[PDB]
């Protein structure tokens, strides 16, 4: 129903006025973003520890809390800053220190010092890897005029955004290279639609494909090895794969129908996608080296844009059911779907890389905003907003 | 501009 109940004590900042980040504000939200977590509101603690032993074990077992964080954040001459953290447990081992570290960052990486600490506590108490030091790039639609479109990316939670790249035409579809350190999406530019990758620190540009009509929807293997898009010059949308190494394409799909949106498997050979062929979207299954595509959504009358996790368990995507669209789940043993949003047009979901978390579009007047669900469905919230409209979220993988 | 389905996540 709503997280383990844990508490997040206010870390321990010795100088100048207040704090500069508010360390343990960022591990709070943190766990409250996966679901995973129910942190005690900061107003209703029963005590301030500011260490390991100034924790009071009766007080927190009292409230249903069994593991309290505590940190300390001190500044050093060099204008950098200490920043470290204890996961004390109040459970079996009253006072006992569970997880601790200890980070020497600039005042730039303050909140990379909270998402580590986020991290490690959420690894030690779920023996899930954690996922908030994980980015995330969309497009925004903003107001200017010369270069409406652009390629940004944040942190997952918001925080520290930066411009990939302007256009003065639409951008679609990013998608990141599984090292994290490249984006490949849709551009029209050229007066016409075209799939480039881009590297992250450079700037620099491959160019992809660009046949006529139509070139987009783009997914990274996870080994690396490809890269699976969409092209309809054939005369609908079909499904091909690049070799990167060599820059060879294969077709993977003929079908008169449109098929798009690929998605991988963990084992960089099948691919979900969706397909029109059986008249409202569904999402299809198909090998790259051939076979006929099967379906595997019949749960609702439209399923389109799937995630697949990366462990292959399950799969996130856009759902028509009960007679309206939110993005939904399908446990990819047993079939099983749950609806996990419950906001107006949601749109294109993209998993966390430890399957906790899905951030998505979704419609809010004439413009568009990004939503964070967790992957259980207990906690949802929409991001900070920004300048413009936001489309096209694409998680990252671990960095 | 767009991938001509009106159905998909590209389409305008
Ligand atoms: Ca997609
Ligand atoms: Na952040």
């Amino acid at each position: 129903d709503s997280g383990r109940p844990i508490g997040v004590v206010p870390f321990q900042w010795a100088g100048p006025g207040a704090a500069p980040e508010d360390i343990g504000g960022i591990v709070a939200a943190d766990l409250r973003n996966s679901g995973k977590f129910n942190p005690l509101d900061r107003a209703r603690l029963p005590q301030q520890p500011g260490s390991a032993q100034e924790v009071q074990p009766a007080a927190w077992s009292a409230l249903g809390i069994d593991a309290v964080v505590v940190g300390q954040v001190t500044p050093n001459p060099d204008g950098s800053y200490n920043v470290a953290y204890q996961l004390v447990d109040t459970g079996g081992a009253p006072g006992t220190v569970l997880a601790q570290n200890s980070y020497k960052v600039n005042k730039q990486w303050l909140r990379y010092a909270g998402h580590t600490a986020s991290d490690e506590v959420f690894e030690k108490l779920t023996g899930i890897k954690g996922a908030f030091r994980t980015r995330i790039a969309y497009v925004v639609q903003t107001n200017g005029g010369q270069f409406p479109y652009e390629l940004r990316v944040s942190d997952y939670d918001g925080y520290n955004q930066f411009v990939v790249h302007r256009s003065p035409q639409p951008l679609m579809s990013p998608a990141w290279s599984p090292d994290g350190s490249k984006l490949a999406y849709v551009t029209f530019e050229s007066g016409r639609s075209a799939l480039v990758i881009q590297t992250l620190a450079n700037g620099a540009v491959r160019q992809v494909a660009s046949f006529p009509r139509h070139n987009g929807a783009p997914a990274f293997s996870p080994d690396g090895s490809k890269l699976a898009f969409a092209l309809s010059k054939t005369g609908s949308l079909n499904l091909y794969v690049m070799d990167l190494a060599s820059g060879q394409i294969r077709q993977v799909t003929d079908g008169r129908s449109n098929n798009t949106e690929p998605t991988w498997f963990p084992d960089s050979q099948n691919l979900a996608f969706t397909s029109d062929q059986a008249g409202r979207p569904q999402v299809y299954k198909v090998n790259i080296n051939g076979g006929a595509p099967q379906r595997i959504t019949w749960e609702g009358s439209q399923n389109q844009d799937a995630d697949v996790s990366s462990d292959g368990k399950f799969m996130v995507m856009v759902s028509s059911n009960g007679g309206q669209q939110h993005i939904a789940k399908q446990d990819l043993a047993t079939g099983g779907v749950q609806v996990l949003s419950s906001t107006f047009l949601d749109e294109t979901p993209s998993l966390a890389p430890n399957g906790t978390m899905v951030i998505y579009s979704s419609s809010q007047g004439m413009g568009s905003v990004l939503n964070l669900v967790s992957t259980d469905g207990r906690f949802k919230a929409r991001l900070p907003a920004t300048d413009g409209q936001v489309k096209f979220p694409a998680w990252s993988p671990y960095l | 501009k767009g991938d001509g389905t009106g159905w998909s996540s590209e389409r305008g």
